[PDB]
């Protein structure tokens, strides 16, 4: 029969998510590789049937040309495939945690952005007191009650 | 001896080439 | 018979590998790493290259394929142990999917850097993706 | 002090922004399951042709 797959980069296959994945890649290798070597082996077309003809030449061709009769009545089931609903399912919830990802993400990134750009400007020091360095960045503290340093010593 | 004989050649082709930049 | 009628293209990777057997043979027995080391792990790889298997002969582009593998120096990373399977998997690959390739060489006789440029990328990503 | 800051907030930014595209590709996997089963499943149904025809010629 004929096939449509897709071409695939293992490179970046095995980049995706590997945690706890790892014997499910190992066997999909032997299976995707060893599954296209069987088929390559075989023709898709099916064999050549037309021995039919060969048996009317054949001597024996009375009955035979019954029983031919009856060869073309012969069908072949088609088996059905079964998971290919359950590959589609777990598309969606994947999506869905991509995009809340690319939500949080985003806004983490215009955080950080503002973060930078509040660094950025700064006093150049000269006129700086103590009060706004602590402002600009954490620094010391009164916990050490009833010291003239407040060091921790 | 083919071991032996292959390690000096390294060393007198270092030097060829180091002597001949010098000059 | 000195070679005389033999195809172009087998000539280019024959010539080379005669050179490294030779120089294997005459120090990689004892009943550094500079120079020895990288021999013998050189010659021992190209040792089990010439291994092969009964009523199967192949045609010429598949073994100049292969040896072109073995010769540049893509698997000098590889244990030994292991070439034979790599060289049946990557030539029923390459058999399969890169029927246009072959005969290109068939046609031409003789490589091209069209051609080598191709081979070279083929390599790489099958050697990668190759790793079970 | 603050120069060591700025580094920090850079680098941040820029793993985020390296982890976004790595998510977009995840799209991989699921084509590979269904090339698998596909034509595995195929493989099964060319045998049953050929296994008929080779039955049919012996009997002859």
């Amino acid at each position: 029969r004929k096939l449509a797959l897709k071409a695939i980069d293992w490179v970046a296959f095995g980049e995706i998510i590997p945690r706890n994945q790892k014997a499910i890649a190992n066997s999909l290798k032997s299976w995707n590789e060893t599954l296209s070597t069987r088929l390559a082996a075989l023709p898709e077309k099916p064999p050549a049937i037309d021995w039919a003809y060969y048996k009317a030449t054949v001597a024996k061709a009375g009955l035979v040309d019954d029983f031919e009769k009856k060869f073309n009545a012969l069908k072949v089931p088609v088996p059905e495939d079964k998971y290919t609903a359950l590959v589609d399912a777990e598309e969606q919830e994947d999506v869905k945690r991509c995009a809340e990802f690319l939500s949080l993400s985003k806004a983490r990134i215009e955080a950080y952005e503002k973060e930078l750009e509040k660094m950025k400007n700064i006093i150049p020091f000269d006129q700086m007191t103590i009060e706004d360095l602590n402002e600009v960045f954490p620094e010391t503290k009164l916990d050490k009650k009833k010291y003239p340093y407040w060091p921790h010593r | 001896e083919e071991r032996y004989f292959r390690a000096r050649a390294r060393e007198q082709l270092a030097a060829l080439k180091k002597h001949h930049e010098n000059e | 018979v000195g070679s005389a009628a033999q195809t172009r293209a087998m000539k280019q990777v024959a010539g080379t590998m005669k050179l490294e057997l030779a120089q294997y043979r005459e120090v990689a027995a004892f009943a550094l790493d500079a120079a020895t080391q990288q021999l013998l792990s050189r010659g021992v790889r190209l040792t089990e290259l010439l291994k092969q298997g009964q009523y199967a002969p192949m045609a010429i582009e598949e073994q100049v394929a292969v040896i072109y593998a073995g010769v540049r120096g893509y698997l000098d990373k590889l244990e030994p142990s292991k070439i034979t399977k790599f060289e049946n998997a990557f030539l029923s690959h390459v058999i399969s999917q890169h029927q246009a390739l072959l005969g290109k060489i068939r046609a031409d006789g003789k490589i091209s850097e069209e051609t080598d440029a191709k081979l070279k990328e083929i390599v790489t990503n099958f050697l990668a993706g190759f790793e079970a | 002090v603050k120069q060591a800051s700025i580094k920090q907030i850079q680098d941040a930014i820029d793993l985020e922004k390296s982890q976004q595209a790595l998510v977009q590709k995840r799209h991989y996997l699921f084509d590979v399951q269904r090339n698998n089963i596909a034509m595995a499943l195929e493989v099964t149904y060319r045998e049953r042709l050929h296994r008929v025809y080779k039955e049919i010629k012996n009997r002859l």
